[PDB]
RNA sequence: GAGCUGUAAGUAAGCUUUGAUCCAGAGAUUUCCGAAUGGGGAAACCCAGCAUGAGUUAUGUCAUGUUAUCGAUAUGUGAAUACAUAGCAUAUCAGAAGGCACACCCGGAGAACUGAAACAUCUUAGUACCCGGAGGAAGAGAAAGAAAAUUCGAUUCCCUUAGUAGCGGCGAGCGAAACGGGAAGAGCCCAAACCAACAAGCUUGCUUGUUGGGGUUGUAGGACACUCUAUACGGAGUUACAAAGGACGACAUUAGACGAAUCAUCUGGAAAGAUGAAUCAAAGAAGGUAAUAAUCCUGUAGUCGAAAAUGUUGUCUCUCUUGAGUGGAUCCUGAGUACGACGGAGCACGUGAAAUUCCGUCGGAAUCUGGGAGGACCAUCUCCUAAGGCUAAAUACUCUCUAGUGACCGAUAGUGAACCAGUACCGUGAGGGAAAGGUGAAAAGCACCCCGGAAGGGGAGUGAAAUAGAACCUGAAACCGUGUGCU
RNA sequence: UGAGUAGCGAAAGACGGGUGAGAAUCCCGUCCACCGAUUGACUAAGGUUUCCAGAGGAAGGCUCGUCCGCUCUGGGUUAGUCGGGUCCUAAGCUGAGGCCGACAGGCGUAGGCGAUGGAUAACAGGUUGAUAUUCCUGUACCACCUAUAAUCGUUUUAAUCG
RNA sequence: UAGAUAGAAAAUAGGUGCCCGUACCGCAAACCGACACAGGUAGUCAAGAUGAGAAUUCUAAGGUGAGCGAGCGAACUCUCGU
């Protein structure tokens, strides 16, 4: 996957749509990937599970790949990304700029 | 599995027919007669067609 | 080999009274005859083994969901001992 | 031990780790038949470096062959 | 190139940018049974010999290697029985075995129901089945051919000739071929005469056996005699034509890499939809993404890439190798063969006027002024030159792999099998042989409270929806209830 | 649908006390009854974990169920002498060479395999929830090995193997 | 006996002795009968009273009360007594 774990990256798909946020996990074969602030899901948790404190929890679910992008490091606008081998190195590129996004 | 040694003369299979042309499988075989003859350069008795032995082609000692 | 022979020992209630009686239960492989058993015991534990008795256990059926099967083939040794101790612990 | 290390060492010295790793490893077999073991990761560890010592030993008799 | 320790969740312990997991090439390990092969055996086990090694005071025990049969090739011993022949012992051999692709090929052996409106000839059919041998294809194959022209020039396969000519209780039915049009094309090596060498019979006559040379045919060719030409110059080649190799290059296959261009609003749980304004296109194949996306992702067009292994192929190298004439004295040119009779079989052709071709039995030629064929046979003419082999391609089929395609199926369909199916189950066995897919976008899989032993339920909460709560999309009918207007 | 119908598979139960959400049906006790050439005790086939302990009550059990040959979890089978093998052979099976046969294959010699028979050394007591001629206790036997050996022998042999 | 070869051992002491089966049912609810099925399943042991007896009847050792019950006490059917 393009998008990797510490990348920030606007969501432009789904109910966070126009949300920005921190690559937390990512799941390659689901292609799957978490981001901070997204898709919040609301678990019911017993207090009878090892953890003594039971009731609802509140944490990120997995969002699909293609519903996050990249933002351009330059304008911190949303943009594809493309490689570029310097060095001998590839390297991530964002489309709108062309500046390295990491 | 007998043939003649020397020629490898061996039983066929046709058929036997009547008057009114019924058809009833039967054999042709070799008049195959058991022979003293040199094999490898040694004395052995061997089955060989009379056709084989016929003109004293086949030498039998 | 020796390490080879003697795969694990056995924890059990009818274990632990033999051990008691100094007679010490190892799960075995199931091609080793007893002579085989004797020698490993005394080169890895150091001990003198006065008797070594052994039984085969037939694999046993196990179902686990939809999933029919069988356990594996058990031999079982139980190694009296003339001299020393074992510290399975 | 990886095989980079397992080849700087001598025939003898494979044989011997070999013997040693083996010993690691039935103890091992035992402490867990006890439930003496947490550390279970350790039994495969040593497994792979038995597997690793017999394949540079092989390798090697191969090449003097 | 950042996660990873399969399904398969979860827990635990861990691994990984000092490059895990993962993907491709190569290698290592690879229990036991099974042809199964040390012997035995009710497969997956039991019992040994020999050699070497481990252990033990020693015995017991253990490890490694080796030990089937048959064949072939050697070596040594060697009966009745003098010689020597069985026989016997030993050594060697990537020798054979056994399996499968329920296909295709060649061969052995070979039905019946059926059709003939019965049935026997005939048909079904040389089919099914069985068995043997294969090969990647097989078989066939360089005219003793087809023919009757101004002839053609190995074989195989397609079209056509034709349902013709024929065959046929002339019934049912069976059923060509040559010509012509095409696919593909390639031609070769022996036997013999004769020469040289060796060996045996010792005329030690020159007759045999072996090796090398020579020679290969119909326009008769060859030997033989003679005359030119040449020692690999040239030419040919491991697909026949003789048979192994080496070097270098190219291409292909087996992992991959880069790869254009979209935003806003409306509805909604969510936008890809609608609306508006843009953009890319050698890319508007396709799939996925919270509804229908050329521009979000994976891709696509296009372009690039291989350490290693394999395949194909080119050029060198390598290997092998003389090629043509003239002459008509003599010689050679495939024998128990051709052929005939009798009995069968095969030829589209059922014994017929039956050529052509095979088998069994018996008989049995000729030799270039020879022999065979042109559908009885004879003459004439014409065309060939049997009784010895080899030979690519065009043709057949698909267990399998890779890439694709469908006015093919869509869970009673489509494979028997979308699912842990040749399973469950059934049978002594051969064998027979099922049923069974769908929560949601996401598991967010119902904390907590209440009745109940539990099951199950009522709330609360999650969700767009729980009337989506687990064989959980939809949810017809039969069928079973509860209530109600009229009766 | 038939229909809450037929059936619920040879039999003697009763009561008390427990247990439990629930008891004709489970546990325990007393009395009663039934078999006793046997419904008792072994044991070969065959089956294959059904055995023991703790737990459970969905389904199975012709009712019920707190219980079970059911479900769950964890356990249980110990041999020089017993049965078999490392001994023997019968019927039979197989079968080097061999004989025969379209193929496949049939037959058969030497030799193998093959108990239902022959040979063959351990008994009594104790012990567990579950094994016992197997464990343990006591007292034995058999084969082999090592050492020390009364004695005997010491190459036509006269001790010894055969 | 043919053969083989210097050693043989009454005793004594010490030591060695493998594999497979071993649970449990086994005239049965666990085997063969689709069933927790009145059928079938080789062999061994088998007490007392009675008796010729392994018959008969009642008991022993040991095991068992049989996996639907409670009422009622019609016809009819079955099994049985008179
Ligand atoms: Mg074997
Ligand atoms: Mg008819
Ligand atoms: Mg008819
Ligand atoms: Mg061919
Ligand atoms: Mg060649
Ligand atoms: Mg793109
Ligand atoms: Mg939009
Ligand atoms: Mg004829
Ligand atoms: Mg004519
Ligand atoms: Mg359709
Ligand atoms: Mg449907
Ligand atoms: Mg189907
Ligand atoms: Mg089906
Ligand atoms: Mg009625
Ligand atoms: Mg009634
Ligand atoms: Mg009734
Ligand atoms: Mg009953
Ligand atoms: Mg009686
Ligand atoms: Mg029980
Ligand atoms: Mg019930
Ligand atoms: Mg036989
Ligand atoms: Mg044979
Ligand atoms: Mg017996
Ligand atoms: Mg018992
Ligand atoms: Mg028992
Ligand atoms: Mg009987």
């Amino acid at each position: 996957m393009h998008i990797k774990k510490g990348d920030n990256v606007k969501v432009i798909a789904g109910k966070d749509k126009g949300k920005e946020g921190k690559v937390i996990a990512t799941l390659p074969k689901k292609d799957r990937v978490v981001v901070e602030g997204v898709n919040i899901m609301k678990k019911h948790q017993k207090p009878t599970q090892l953890n003594p404190e039971g009731g609802i929890l509140e944490t990120e679910a997995a969002i699909h790949v293609s519903n996050v992008q990249l933002l351009d490091p330059k304008t911190n606008e949303p943009t594809r990304v493309g490689y570029k081998f310097v060095d001998g190195k590839k390297v991530r590129i964002a489309k709108k700029s062309g500046e390295e996004i990491k | 599995g007998k043939q003649c040694f020397v020629t490898g003369r061996k039983a066929s299979t046709g058929n036997r027919r009547s008057h009114a042309l019924n058809s009833t499988k039967r054999r042709w075989n070799a008049n195959l007669q058991k022979v003293r003859i040199l094999v490898d350069g040694k004395p052995k008795k061997v089955w060989v067609s009379a056709r084989a032995l016929k003109s004293g082609k086949v030498t039998r000692v | 080999e020796a390490r080879d022979i003697l795969k694990r020992p056995v924890i059990t209630e009818k274990s632990s009274e033999a051990m008691a009686e100094d007679k010490y239960t190892f799960d075995v492989d199931t091609r080793v005859n007893k002579t085989q058993v004797k020698m490993a015991v005394e080169e890895i534990f150091n001990v003198k083994v006065a008797s070594v008795n052994i039984m085969n256990y037939k694999p046993k059926k196990k179902r686990m969901g939809r999933y029919q099967g069988y356990t594996n083939k058990r031999r079982k040794a139980i190694v009296t001992l003339k001299e020393g101790s074992i510290d399975l612990f | 031990m990886k095989a980079k290390e397992i080849r700087d060492l001598t025939t003898s010295e494979i044989e011997e780790q070999i013997k040693s790793s083996k010993e690691e490893l039935f103890n091992l077999r035992f402490q867990l038949a006890t439930g003496q073991l947490e550390e279970t990761a350790r039994i495969r560890t040593v497994r792979k470096t038995i597997a690793r010592l017999k394949t540079v030993a092989r390798e090697r008799e191969i090449e003097q062959s």
